[PDB]
């Protein structure tokens, strides 16, 4: 401490680093191999290609590009491999830390959610895509054993099937009310309304003001509409 | 999840339901009992529609079944990502619960079968109450005695005599030979309770447990759901084990008969005196505790309060702690005073929020902070916090 | 809680209430800051 | 960035030009002592190196034609929409004051409008109970109103039924009997209805009204 | 039979729906050439152009946008406030202001507990002064004065979709009415 | 990093401060090899296009230019500093040092709010500004 003070009198892994260090390594190498006359004008576009490749990996979009030199495409691929491995590994690494109660600070709490939801949605998509190939796993001999059980249960119970709600029905009003208010009560504690919530309040309100018209609309949706919005 | 029973009232009627049936407590000749807790695993996620449209056309006219079946495809979007839902169920739909419940009504019928399910429910003319029968003969006719399903989780109670039990366990041991006595490696004890109140590991009772879970494992196909020994808890009451252990909702209950109280016992706050409808005496004590799940949910919730607020008011922090703490005291009422670590976490978390206020006023922190600041009502200007 | 702290008075000795110059606290009311934060968010404002 | 291209310095010191404000043998022995010390005492580039060596054969024309940029995920459009949607918000209508809702008046108010359209085609449990001091304000006002008229039984009945909806039990039943002390039949019709609960006393009030 | 052709499934999935409608037409016209060609001599060279248009226009449908130049925050400098109050514009901002009754929720009476009513989730929703000092005792709440200007109303897109759905539901109920 | 220009002499710094009247001048003093210097370089590199109207961001190396080291007392791998009309600006961040900047800011919006608030308070000649965020858990 003393020596440092006197000289100054006479003079005066981890998720944060590793990613930026990958960008810097790859950009360093690519810029080194470029001819220096065209070098700087392309460089920003190359950075954009790295960003787009990462955004496409985060979307599961395959990122297939029109004509490109093969070695660069290989490089960006291997980069996506390493940065992906670190992104997922650190995403799962921080989550258990949040579970234990250790302090990861804050922005990590907020980002870890988005990362784990990208991962969760990927697991769901791979689940269903492998359910394309192999088809349903039930098989007829097992579906038989399952279906006889319900058939025998409902026949033994002497159960009459539920009919379709009639155009003229006693409790329609008393079913609309209980339905609509259960969509309504979400907004009763709010002083202010986001744009969508206000639209939904318009929907419930017209559903009260025009009950016959909404009964007809619901019933036709039941008999008819097979296609729905995402 | 019936309309008439609040889940703590459910746990109550479940314990009283276990006692009110005849002579499970006597071990005098060879008798024992077993509880299972098994989550059905992937259930709504493995729901398959080609089976649903049929099972629904059983219960409902086809136009509603077709609507319900096609309404689950849709397309699913999160920002960039999009996938059509072919396989699993979307439980964000208002009617999903119905399907889910109805779907469970299938699996309940593979375990119980027509014969025993008719004994549990009763005739359509005079169906039974939640826990009842008509004659004791119908109770004792089948090993399965009490059965419930709460959403995914299943509760199954068995009463065995050596005649019946020796058979079942000899079958499992026979078809899964274990010479090294490894049945007790993976068996899952309840970590909350001390030694004397846990499940003692003895070849007889463990072999019974794994035999039971091996039978019921076989009863359900693997296409519907996935039942695994890891998610399951098995309690055995016999000569060796005085304790009947289960966990319903967020509660953990142990049960002792007054008969076996000789093994070391210490009274708690959560003590439930249980009364047979005939002797009208107190034949059992059910001790209560809070689960390690919903204690850690409370940890993570007060953590969420002190984290997710970068900049908020002080009265919002006080009101979030008031809400979450009112919910925990309100649902868990008796079981809290019996939990040491939950009282400890309460004491830590409250002073911790007070520290978040203090660090919000000034960076130096005080020596002592008068409590009338925190604890006066909101109308007098304090935080109103409890 | 009010009586544990000594009553309203022992609480008001911990505040600026006597500075407000009011003789009695009966006819007084607070303007909530919750709603006060709402009326400011109907203007067009930057995140800062 | 014009000044970034130019690059003349002159002989000026930087601090003074802007008017800036501020808000050897022993060294050789220490160097030899550090030399006494140091004498006794990456992977990424190894991974991507064999590829950057394989960039060598890319001709200049292929470097010159690289498609400049592309937005695959449509991030811009979605960002503009998600921003357009979140801009403003709103204020919730006054009908959302939660205490008002009761189901009966809404149903009989509704099914009649339904049936009318078809023919044309052819207290809450949630509120906190009243606070003793508010109810005390009620007691003072109503006390002033009963002291206003000893006669005019309308007041007595009013202070009876309002405190009844508020509290009732002993208070109302005592007040009514107090101000019932004769001609007007209404204090009796009310006192009978509320205070009775048993036959004999019913008859006792009836006979007095008679 | 077309959706299984070569000119459709050789392209990414997102383009399929637009290629059918784009290819089907070019098929029809081709047939309408084949009816007019004399049997003795049958000739192409329309289908060459018509593959060119389809393949190229498909590459274009798959090409995705160019990148956009980052848009800037305008400037933090405050601007002098401008005022107008009409019959029209007060009617506009009626959406955007706290009404009278809504303002009375924001008043906490000094010294005594609020009226709070349980929300659907069970969390007490305070309305502080919104009910007259006498109305807490009786519990009659109030009607008071309801502002009809801040009532929720539909967006332009939703309002025609509702009405359309209802009008077609009407011809549906008629088709079931006579049958 | 490539997005932001670098200042290779003290006179590029000084003139960069002098020639710009209407928007803040934001300089990061630090070296390319440091860990904390590249992070604020990325953060500031994303923000530069949004803010180009009311502020501009530049880069300065300590080894390239050692002249300002003693005058502003530069320690720690990086210091961000804010200049308006040749006047060193100042804001109390809770870090106890109202001068310059030290720690790595987390979110873009929090740093844009710092720039916006320093700017707005700078137009009024106000020397000290108060950030909406006291981060002093960092320093």
């Amino acid at each position: 401490y003393i020596g440092n003070l006197i000289t100054r009198q006479f003079e005066g892994r981890l998720d944060a680093y590793y990613d930026l260090e990958l960008r810097n390594s790859v950009m360093d190498d690519i810029l080194e191999m470029m001819p220096e006359s065209i070098r700087q004008k392309k460089a920003r576009t190359i950075l954009q290609h790295l960003s787009e490749a990462w955004r496409c990996w985060k979307a599961n979009i395959p990122w297939d590009v029109p004509g490109m030199p093969a070695p660069i495409k290989k490089i960006i691929e291997r980069y996506i491999k390493s940065k992906a491995d670190a992104w997922v590994s650190a995403a799962h690494y921080n989550r258990e830390r949040i579970k234990r109660g250790a302090h990861v600070e804050k922005t990590m709490v907020k980002k870890n959610l988005g990362r784990l939801t990208r991962l969760w949605i990927k697991n769901e998509q791979e689940r269903q895509r492998q359910i394309q190939k192999n088809g349903p796993e039930i098989t007829p001999e097992e579906a038989t054993t399952i279906f006889s059980v319900m058939v025998e249960w409902l026949e033994s119970r002497s159960f009459s099937p539920i009919p379709f709600p009639p155009l003229t029905y006693k409790n329609d009003t008393k079913i609309l009310v209980l339905a609509l208010e259960d969509l309504k009560d979400v907004y009763a504690s709010k002083v202010r309304l986001n744009a969508s919530e206000r639209e939904e309040l318009a929907l419930i309100e017209e559903a009260y003001d025009n009950p016959h018209d909404t009964l007809n609309r619901i019933k036709k949706y039941l008999l008819t509409q097979r296609v729905f919005k995402p | 999840p019936s309309d008439s029973e609040i889940p703590p009232l459910l746990v109550y009627k479940w314990t009283q339901g276990i006692n009110n049936l005849s002579e499970i407590w006597d071990v005098s000749r060879g008798q024992s009992a077993v509880l299972l807790e098994t989550t059905l695993g992937e259930m709504a996620e493995k729901i398959d529609f080609t089976l649903l449209n049929r099972l629904l056309r059983l219960i409902v006219d086809p136009n509603i079944a077709d609507y319900i079946t096609a309404k689950n495809n849709v397309v699913i979007n999160f920002k960039d990502m999009s996938h059509v839902n072919k396989y699993g169920l979307i439980r964000g739909l208002k009617f999903a619960s119905f399907i889910f419940q109805y779907y469970g009504l299938v699996i309940d019928l593979l375990l119980l079968g027509q014969e025993r399910a008719t004994d549990l429910a009763g005739p359509a003319n005079n169906p039974n109450e939640f826990m009842q029968f008509k004659s004791k003969e119908v109770e004792k006719a089948h090993p399965i005695r009490l059965y419930t399903r709460y959403l995914d989780r299943i509760y199954m109670l068995f009463h065995f005599e050596e005649d019946e039990g020796e058979e079942l366990t000899d079958e499992y041991l026979a078809e899964n030979p274990d010479p090294n006595f490894e049945n007790s490696i993976g068996y899952n004890n309840r970590k909350c309770w001390p030694k004397d109140s846990r499940m003692r590991l003895i070849r007889q009772d463990v072999n019974l447990g794994r035999a039971v879970f091996w039978e019921i494992q076989s009863r359900v196909p693997t296409s519907l759901t996935s039942i695994k020994w890891e998610n399951a808890f098995v309690s055995v009451y016999s000569k060796n084990n005085p304790n009947l252990l289960f966990s319903m909702c967020g509660f953990e209950v142990r049960i002792l008969p007054r008969q076996r109280m000789e093994e070391v016992v210490s009274n708690d706050e959560g003590v439930w005196d249980l009364v047979d409808e005939r002797t009208k005496q107190r034949t059992a004590k059910a001790y209560l505790k809070v689960s390690e799940e919903e204690i850690k949910k409370f940890d993570s919730r007060i953590r969420g309060i002190l984290m997710a607020s970068g900049s908020t008011t002080f009265t919002k922090v006080a009101a979030k702690w008031n809400t979450s703490l009112i919910s925990l005291f309100t649902y868990f009422r008796e079981a809290i005073v019996a939990t040491e670590p939950l009282l400890d976490i309460l004491v830590k978390g409250e002073t911790r929020i007070q520290n978040r206020v203090k660090l919000g006023l000034n960076s130096k922190m005080p020596t002592r902070f008068p409590p009338a600041v925190f604890y006066t009502p909101k109308e007098l200007g304090g935080l109103g916090m409890i | 809680v009010i009586q544990a702290l000594g009553g309203i008075e022992t609480i008001l000795e911990h505040t600026l209430f006597k500075g407000t110059g009011f003789n009695s606290w009966e006819g007084l009311f607070w303007e909530k800051a919750s709603g006060f934060e709402d009326s400011m968010q109907f203007k067009k404002l930057t995140h800062a | 960035p014009s000044f970034l291209d130019q690059e003349p310095p002159a002989g000026y010191v930087p601090g003074i030009g802007r008017g800036a404000t501020g808000f050897k043998t022993l060294e050789l022995k220490l160097a030899q002592k550090k030399k006494k010390r140091a004498n006794e005492k990456s992977n990424v580039k190894r991974q991507f190196a064999d590829l950057k060596e394989s960039l060598a054969a890319v001709t200049e024309s292929e470097w010159m034609d690289i498609p400049d940029a592309t937005d695959f995920t449509r991030r811009n459009k979605r960002n503009r929409i998600q921003e357009q949607l979140n801009r403003k918000t709103y204020a919730a209508p006054d009908s959302l004051i939660p205490g008002n809702v009761d189901l009966n008046k809404l149903t009989e108010e509704r099914e009649k409008l339904l049936q009318s359209q078809i023919d044309e085609n052819l207290r809450v449990n949630s509120l906190s109970d009243a606070t003793l001091e508010d109810l005390q304000k009620m007691r003072t006002i109503l006390k002033s109103y009963r002291k206003a008229d000893p006669t005019n039984p309308q007041g007595w009945i009013a202070s009876a039924r309002l405190e009844e909806k508020a509290r009732k039990f002993s208070v109302a039943k005592k007040i009514i009997e107090n101000g019932c002390q004769p001609r007007s039949s209404d204090i009796w019709l009310e006192n009978i209805r509320l205070h009775e609960s048993d036959v004999h006393y019913c008859k006792t009030l009836v006979a007095t009204a008679i | 039979y077309l959706f299984a052709s070569d000119m459709i499934q050789k392209f990414p999935v997102s383009v399929h729906k637009q290629m059918l409608r784009m290819l089907c037409a070019k098929v029809s016209l081709a047939a309408r050439v084949d009816a007019g060609q004399k049997n003795g001599d049958r000739n192409t060279v329309l289908a060459h152009k018509w593959k060119a248009e389809l393949s190229k226009k498909a590459r274009k449908l798959s090409e995705a946008p160019s990148i956009s130049e980052t848009k800037a925050l305008p400037i933090p400098e405050d601007q002098p406030k401008k005022k107008r109050a009409g019959r029209k514009f007060r009617k506009y901002k009626e959406k955007f202001r706290l009404s009278h009754v809504r303002q009375l929720q924001n008043r906490m009476e000094f010294g005594k507990q609020e009226q709070t009513v349980l929300d659907s989730y069970g969390e007490e929703v305070g309305l502080g002064m919104s009910n007259t000092s006498l109305q807490q005792a009786v519990g009659a709440t109030s009607g008071s004065r309801r502002s009809a200007g801040n009532q929720a109303k539909l967006t332009k897109v939703m309002k025609h979709r509702i009405s359309e759905a209802n009008q077609q539901a009407d011809e549906f109920l008629i088709s079931l009415g006579h049958n | 990093s490539v997005l932001l220009p670098q200042l290779r002499t003290g006179w590029h710094v000084d003139q960069a401060i002098v020639t710009e009247t209407k928007r803040l001048v934001v300089i990061r003093f630090g070296r390319k090899n440091d860990r904390q210097c590249m992070i604020m370089d990325e953060l500031l590199s994303s923000i530069a296009e949004r803010v180009r109207n009311f502020a501009v961001i530049y880069l300065c190396d300590i080894d390239e230019v050692s002249d300002f080291d003693e005058m502003y007392e530069l320690t720690d791998p990086m210091t961000v500093m804010f200049f308006y009309h040749n006047k060193h600006m100042m804001c109390d961040f809770g870090t106890g040092n109202n001068n310059k900047l030290n720690f790595i800011v987390d979110d873009k919006q929090e740093m844009i709010d710092i720039l916006e608030t320093i700017f707005r308070g700078a137009r009024k000649n106000k020397g000290l500004v108060v950030s909406p965020y006291d981060y002093n858990h960092k320093r």
